[PDB]
């Protein structure tokens, strides 16, 4: 008796410029009462059709919808970077109104190489009695990078994590932070920081280091 | 602008009232509704209500969870969450829509259910120097760490600043407090102009700083 929506696919990569489609089964017949949904990356959820194929005001008609009953269709033509996000289908037929799981847009794009940069553990933070060492891997693509850490040609291991970005609404390159943290005391014993990245992007790993004042 | 409260840390067993309030319009002139948001990704609506026209309804699921109810006085709308547990620990978001129009929702409130006591974050410069530089670009940031709860919001010169900042995903310590970076990339011919602040707000705990970041000295 409830209204279960089934979402297809979960996952979905597009070039700029090509038509996709998002799939949306309810188990229940529901007539043209569903909606669309769009959730760009720290944003809420904004509306984007509603009765099955109408459009809110200021949204782009390259985004349409179709169907009837049972069987729902998202298409967005001439994918935009922009579009970047996660769509959600929705029945308002009946209570309660539930949505689907969700389809992820993620767009495809040429490989980009890392910019990298590291920084030595701040000042203020050493007098704390810890010391982080962070590298940054700016608007590379595909998100795939390996970020090893090697302190004084010691390589390091299980000290250290990783945060990523999604993808960038502008130009669909990620970004990459890796975080070392060492104690002060460990810190102060050794002399050369560095961070060696692998991608694909780059012919031959880059490697970049700092000398310990 | 559905301007809703702020994130709440609540301890299990209590509970939480969550607020909304359309500023410039009257948020009771129309249909209001809660949606739940889990792990940022799949969405539960709850129930809404209407009051000039009922039509008001509840999600079986969160009946004896969740109370809704509206202060027509001051145009606000209420979610009254009882008896939190983990699985309460979520984003929830206030929307409101008529008819065939608008369909437009708040900015949501992150709710973490938790026995810990709030942790405000350690701001930490990342100073640009000519290893945080390449080329004509280069890249500078603040390390936002050891925090509890979720969320932390970071700007950069007060929100003047947008264009090349990147703020990770916040991630989780060993010490079970989490930590996030936000850089930027700029000129590196502007390093000695216009100075470059991050703005950290982390609303549980009160915390507001702002550190300038310079180029390393000695």
């Amino acid at each position: 008796l409830d209204n279960v929506m089934t979402q297809s696919p979960s996952f979905m990569s597009t070039s700029v410029g090509d038509r996709v489609s998002v799939t949306c089964a309810a188990s229940q017949n529901v007539g043209t009462n569903v909606a669309w949904y769009q959730q760009k990356p720290g944003q809420p959820p904004k509306a984007l059709i509603y009765s099955t194929s109408y459009r809110y005001s200021g949204v782009p008609d390259r985004f349409t919808g179709s169907g009837s009953g049972t069987d729902f269709t998202l298409t967005i033509s001439n994918v935009n970077s922009e579009d970047l996000a996660e769509y959600f289908c929705q029945q308002y037929n009946i209570y309660p109104v539930t949505f689907g799981g969700g389809t992820k847009l993620e767009i495809k794009r040429t490989v980009a190489a890392p910019s990298v940069f590291i920084f030595p553990p701040s000042a203020e933070q050493l007098a704390s009695g810890t010391a982080s060492v962070v590298c940054l891997l700016n608007n590379f693509y595909p998100r795939e990078a390996a970020v090893q850490w090697k302190v004084d040609n010691a390589l390091q291991s299980g000290n250290s994590q990783e945060s990523v970005t999604e993808q960038d609404s502008a130009d669909s390159t990620y970004s990459l932070s890796s975080t070392l943290t060492l104690s002060k005391a460990d810190y102060e014993a050794h002399a050369v920081y560095a961070c060696e990245v692998t991608h694909q992007g780059l012919s031959s790993p880059v490697t970049k280091s700092f000398n310990r004042g | 602008l559905l301007a809703q409260s702020g994130p709440e840390l609540v301890k299990p067993g209590a509970s939480v009232k969550i607020s909304c309030a359309a500023s410039a319009y009257s948020i009771t002139d129309f249909t209001i509704y809660w949606v739940k948001q889990s792990h940022g990704d799949s969405l539960e609506w709850i129930g809404g209500i209407d009051p000039h026209n009922g039509g008001g309804a509840y999600n079986q699921k969160f009946r004896v969870k969740a109370t809704l109810t509206v202060d027509t006085s001051s145009s606000t709308a209420y979610i009254h969450l009882n008896s939190l547990t983990s699985e309460d620990s979520a984003v929830y978001y206030c929307a409101i829509f008529y008819g065939n129009f608008f369909d437009y929702w708040g900015q949501g409130t992150t709710v973490t259910v938790s026995s810990a006591s709030t942790k405000g974050p350690s701001v930490f410069p990342l100073a640009p120097s000519s290893k945080s530089t390449s080329g004509g670009t280069a890249a500078l940031g603040c390390l936002v760490k050891d925090y509890f709860p979720e969320p932390v919001t970071v700007s950069w010169n007060s929100g003047a600043l947008t264009s090349g900042v990147h703020t990770f995903p916040a991630v989780l310590q060993s010490s079970g407090l989490y930590s996030l970076s936000s850089v930027v990339t700029v000129p590196s011919s502007s390093l000695g102009t216009q100075t470059y602040i991050c703005n950290v707000n982390h609303k549980p705990s009160n915390t507001a700083v702002d550190k300038a970041v310079e180029p390393k000295s000695c």
